[PDB]
């Protein structure tokens, strides 16, 4: 007569590691590693994404004739452009401290336009200015957001404008100016050679004179537009003052800011998902400690770690008799 | 000398063999105290880990690379630390949790020859071979502590004094 | 069954019973060779951190959140490496030290068992019942290693014959 | 006869977590974690902090006229702020590259005001400018560490001015610009209409040319003042030519910097304490290898952990009999 | 009592003494398990470690000090995260390393204890003490676990009662 | 009769440290720390390092007088300078984002120099230029690559010049603006008293006015220079109109960049070594997980570490009987 003492068996083949010992044949265990992702854009927390399919940010702020105009969401978590967008800056150009804009408009709370200066204010001065490189159905056209004034008549007046802003919210303000290829150009536009934008907050005192030079035709253009912003306060008011040269606002973005997120860089499409964690290759489902999906991720999110496997022994060594 | 497919039941325990026939029956006491110390194990593993709201991107421009690079040094550097660390926390853990296992089992396995002493040899395997018969009584009192020795004590020498003659 | 209240000078130790009465010694040996173990243990945690001289603080403008946003994934980065890699330290380490003391007890036991032998039998308690009578002195030769067993193992042979029959 | 092998107990509730076990009562146990402060801004291994209490850094190197002026200390190892500060810019501006300035400033080893261009050496321009902004007792003042100049009968004669660094100490100099409303103000104040400074050093070559535009009132202002520095080497000279617009040094600052710390937002008072680790809520008596006071710490400090305890385990289970 | 500069062929064995004369004679299988157990040990905590490449270089001016600081601290977290998890890593694994040859060794003794049971008797030095005479051939026997015990139960039971009177 | 069961001693003095015991002398133990360095700067992963002795790489991208001239390498992982160089800007000035020009050049796939405006080819301006700072085997000289324009007769037409990169490779393209002393030097130097530099890429739009004023001497030198740089894309051209003042470029430099590394200074030479880590006082083999040699390194280095030991206990406890 025989009484053995011993412990449980069974067919599973799942292998872990030890420290000592290299797969070991284990009853049960359990991965602390996350590896799979849903394939989809996600609500993160609840809120929805500013999706811009073939937009950047400028195009989309500017108003570009191409972008989609139903692209106005109240609020969004992050955005997700394109790896490499198609529709940015109509006119060749560039925007002024542009990734610290994007990075304040990755998270938005309160997001509204509104008309600051109408089109059809500008009694002396033409607001018609348009261009070849942005058609919006086949006549040429421009940035919505954003006028271009030339001279009307044979004149260019001093421009002095204010705008207070009577909201609670604080504004988001975009102008420009334009760098013409040469003096020709220069009063053809504008009449006046010589030429100033001056821009006044109770924080901003700018002034900007063009830099007109011979330059590289980018799109057919030797002429550049540069673009810039501020955060107009409540009870502050924003002043322009303008012989030539000026792109100068129509509408502003009421902007309420409570956090940052950032951009993503997303192939994807949008599912009807909510996630607490968004990667660029699809939402993970953060429960575990660990993952390996892919580093530029969103949210409250897992450890990244560059690993296949991180797996714990739960049961037994599974060495049967 | 290895596991126990037929002991479903449990996580440790006991095969027996007797006259009247052989089975397995498993310790549920020390089986669900395991059951519960490995899942506090992986519940800690996991709970501990505190995750805050981050957005990892990459927003610096081409006359800002050094800061990309900052910035490509502090990734990589986690990266790194949690990398090793999980591995190494898996590989130690794991290496803990087999030794609780075999920790257990001998503990079952000594519950068993502090009860039976010479009444019974042991064989080196785990099992104890019996002088006396055990019926199927006889064992279920060795699995719950209550084996009584006197019983068998007489019967049991005699047995070896059959086997050193 | 647990621990001892009455054994007030030190770690591990004994309790024994019998007709002159009862009462707790403790091992000073292993009790202090735990002690300095478990303050190595606790020293090694503490001063094996290296710390520098910093200044954490925000020195960033709102033209600079980029930055500010750099700097804190890499403040909440080290908060996360340190509450984790802190929080499981003490667990793997409660561990350890629990069955430190476990493996101290134990040896303890196996010191006296292997003494004792066949004059005196295992409860499963971490007792030993003895055959024949353990005066004080045979006691205190139970704790120091000194018993001598051929004293006792005609006198306790028989009363395991009288409890065979 | 009996004798049991055992282990010892006592009357203790600390409790301990192990990996597999949770609220294991033990017989004595070790907090890892320093959760204790004294309330207090102490000397921090031994040097005072610059505690400036509602003055900010630009304010108290300018010689703000409200602030304190017994706020000389020779050397200090962290500065304390507010959290919000009243004594700024008593005149509506800007200090530039001020974040680097403050963090250079944040811990010195030898600091030492002195005058480096005496008021009453301006023979042909008026140093008497003034504003209702910056009273100090009632009239009309100014900073007491920088002067406005303005124009002497009805004229400003440029101004070209040296000054040769004969210290071995390096020097912290401050000028500025006032940014006029408008060119009737520019005229009335610096008779010139048209305006530069420039300042040079073997490292600095600046032009500073005014911009006068309209602007919000802020404090019922609508110029602006725009202040500037560098650190002039032992033997190096700074020169300042203008003609209008000049805001000149007075003082200057003889500076020794050996390292870095930076700016405490804290409510506390100084006590008559030594710490080698400050927080903004109260120091820390550095020991243990992590703490869980406030992540904002100066000093050799413990590791910052988001945790409410630490607890080894050092003697054994309290399980009693 | 501690170890022995006369096994040199293995890790953990016996020293034998009888008539015949005395040597060390090392258990090769568990030997070979401990040297192949440590072997993953070291290449684990060396081969875990993922690296890649990275310029590590001070390249901010002194308008840039606040950056500079920012690397500084990044710089310095990483040290200390990495100098603290080595060190600590070092302790916890070599404690692990030390105990796991304590295993060993006891496993050893008990494979032993078991063969011999009242045949001999232990010292309490890892070592036992025959009562009945064992040659070169009854040591092998010992060693490779072909020891047969009702061989000298008689001659050893009698020398027990000699013992006792 | 005895049979006793034990563990392996041998002569072995290597000590280990535990968790609970200090100083434990073992049979066997293996370091996990790199202490050890070849003394020498290597080959990193098999290409060579860009090794500038005394020279910055300013002055060796300017075409320095004092430089060694071989200092054409195809392709570099690394840039090493001393800690301190000598031959920086000859003439005092400075560079414009030069931290980040360093950075780019830090590691490149392949340099190549080409002539893009011959010396020869300015037939109505001196390009003569010279300075005594600048010798270069005792005549008067300059920069190589780089060509000072002065005027001609007693004139100074404006300069219009364009340069297309015809190449399919990025082009690092140089030039600087003089910042004179004075209106004499001015017009002496260039006849028109009012002067600009604007040049012109798809991306670049500067305009350049030199800052006229009395500065500390420098070498001797009050006047200043400052550099500037692009990378002229592939099929861009950069445009150039000056009427003064301007440095120009004689040769640019072909440029592949596919990754990043840093500058080390180190004082140390050029070993005929190769490594996957080389650190500044010299290279390290990089098998182990831990190194204490110098924080500085670059390659695939293992984890810098405050510690002068980590040993791993692999034998058994050597207390032998
Ligand atoms: C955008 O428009 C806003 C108006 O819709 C501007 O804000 C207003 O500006 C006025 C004038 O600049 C300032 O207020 C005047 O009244 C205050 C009292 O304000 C307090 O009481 C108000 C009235 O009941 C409340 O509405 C306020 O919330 C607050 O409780 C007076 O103290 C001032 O007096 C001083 O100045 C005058 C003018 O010269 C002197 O003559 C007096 O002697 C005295 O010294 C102001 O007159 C205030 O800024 C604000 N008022 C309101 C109601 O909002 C805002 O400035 C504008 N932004 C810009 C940049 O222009
Ligand atoms: C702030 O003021 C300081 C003076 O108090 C200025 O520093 C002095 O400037 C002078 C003139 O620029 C320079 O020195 C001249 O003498 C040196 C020798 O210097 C060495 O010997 C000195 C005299 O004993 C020591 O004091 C020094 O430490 C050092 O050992 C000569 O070599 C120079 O000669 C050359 O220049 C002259 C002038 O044209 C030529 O004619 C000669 O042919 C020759 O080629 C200098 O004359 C030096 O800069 C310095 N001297 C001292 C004593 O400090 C400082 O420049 C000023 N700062 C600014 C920015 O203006
Ligand atoms: C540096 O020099 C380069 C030339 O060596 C410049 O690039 C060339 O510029 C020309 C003119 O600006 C542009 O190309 C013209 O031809 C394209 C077709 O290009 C496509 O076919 C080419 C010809 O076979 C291929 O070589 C190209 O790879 C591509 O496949 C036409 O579509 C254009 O037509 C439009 O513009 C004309 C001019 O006014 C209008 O009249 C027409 O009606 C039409 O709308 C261009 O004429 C192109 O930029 C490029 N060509 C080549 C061969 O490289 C480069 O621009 C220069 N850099 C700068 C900054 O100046
Ligand atoms: C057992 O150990 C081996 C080492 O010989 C591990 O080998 C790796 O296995 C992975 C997983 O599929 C392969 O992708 C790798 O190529 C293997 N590496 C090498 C160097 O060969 C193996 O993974 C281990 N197996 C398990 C299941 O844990
Ligand atoms: C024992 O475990 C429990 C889990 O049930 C721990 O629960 C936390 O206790 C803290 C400390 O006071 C409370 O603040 C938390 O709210 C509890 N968490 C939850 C989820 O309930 C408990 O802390 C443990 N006790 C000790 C003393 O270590
Ligand atoms: C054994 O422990 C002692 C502590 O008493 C360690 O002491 C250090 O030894 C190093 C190494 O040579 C010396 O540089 C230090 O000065 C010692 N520190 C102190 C505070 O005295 C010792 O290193 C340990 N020895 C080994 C070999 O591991
Ligand atoms: C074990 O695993 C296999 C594979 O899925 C499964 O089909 C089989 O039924 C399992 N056996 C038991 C007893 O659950
Ligand atoms: C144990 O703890 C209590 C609570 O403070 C204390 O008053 C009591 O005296 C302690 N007992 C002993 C024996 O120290
Ligand atoms: C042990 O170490 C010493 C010191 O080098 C060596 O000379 C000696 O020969 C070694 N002994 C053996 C047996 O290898």
């Amino acid at each position: 007569d025989q009484i053995c003492i011993g412990y449980h068996a069974n067919n599973s083949t799942e292998q872990v590691d030890t420290i000592m010992e290299k797969n070991v044949t284990v009853t049960h265990a359990q991965d602390i590693l996350e590896k799979t992702h849903n394939g989809k854009l996600c609500n993160l927390d609840g809120v929805k994404p500013l999706i811009l399919r073939d937009c950047s940010v400028a195009g989309w702020l500017l108003g570009n004739p191409m972008c989609d105009e139903f692209l106005n969401v109240p609020e969004w978590s992050y955005i997700v452009e394109k790896i490499n967008p198609a529709n940015d800056l109509c006119y060749p150009g560039n925007f002024n401290d542009y990734e610290e804009l994007k990075h304040l408009l990755s998270r938005i709370n309160h997001f509204e336009k509104i008309q600051i200066i109408p089109k059809s204010s500008w009694s002396d001065h033409e607001a018609s200015g348009v261009s070849s490189v942005c058609p919006y159905q086949g006549r040429s056209s421009f940035f919505r957001n954003v006028v271009w004034l030339t001279k009307k008549d044979n004149a260019y007046p001093t421009i002095k404008r204010s705008y207070n802003n009577t909201n609670q919210e604080d504004l988001l303000v975009l102008w420009g100016i334009h760098h013409p290829n040469d003096a020709a150009e220069q009063t053809r536009l504008y009449q006046n050679p010589t030429t100033y934008i001056s821009v006044g907050t109770s924080t901003l005192n700018q002034r900007l004179v063009p830099k007109i030079a011979t330059r590289s035709k980018v799109n057919g253009q030797s002429g550049r537009m540069e673009f810039f912003w501020t955060i107009l306060k409540s009870n502050d008011a924003i002043n322009f003052e303008s012989n030539g040269n000026f792109i100068a606002p129509e509408n502003a973005y009421k902007i309420v800011k409570k956090g940052d997120s950032t951009i993503m860089k997303s192939e994807l499409e949008y599912g009807n998902c909510n996630t607490k964690c968004q990667t660029p290759i699809g939402a993970i489902n953060s429960s575990m400690p660990f993952h390996n999906i892919h580093p530029l991720t969103i949210g409250e999110c897992p450890k990244y770690v560059k690993s296949n496997r991180l797996v714990l022994a739960t049961g037994l060594r599974n060495s049967p008799q | 000398e290895g596991g126990w497919q037929g002991m479903v039941d449990g996580w440790y325990g006991y095969h027996h063999s007797n006259e009247q026939g052989s089975g397995y029956a498993a310790d549920k006491e020390s089986t669900q105290k395991a059951i519960d110390g490995v899942t506090n194990k992986v519940n800690s593993i996991i709970d501990k880990m505190n995750t805050q709201f981050e957005a990892v991107g990459r927003e610096f421009n081409n006359l800002e690379r050094r800061i990309e690079n900052l910035n490509k040094k502090m990734e990589d550097g986690f990266l790194d630390v949690w990398t090793y660390n999980a591995e190494l926390l898996v590989l130690m853990e794991n290496e803990r949790t087999l030794d609780f296992h075999d920790s257990n089992v001998k503990n079952l396995y000594d519950k068993v020859r502090l009860q039976l002493r010479d009444n019974a040899k042991e064989l080196g395997n785990g099992c104890f071979e019996f002088y006396h018969r055990c019926d199927n009584e006889c064992m279920e009192s060795v699995r719950n502590g209550t084996y009584d020795y006197p019983q068998y004590s007489e019967e049991a020498r005699l047995k070896r004094e059959e086997i050193s003659s």
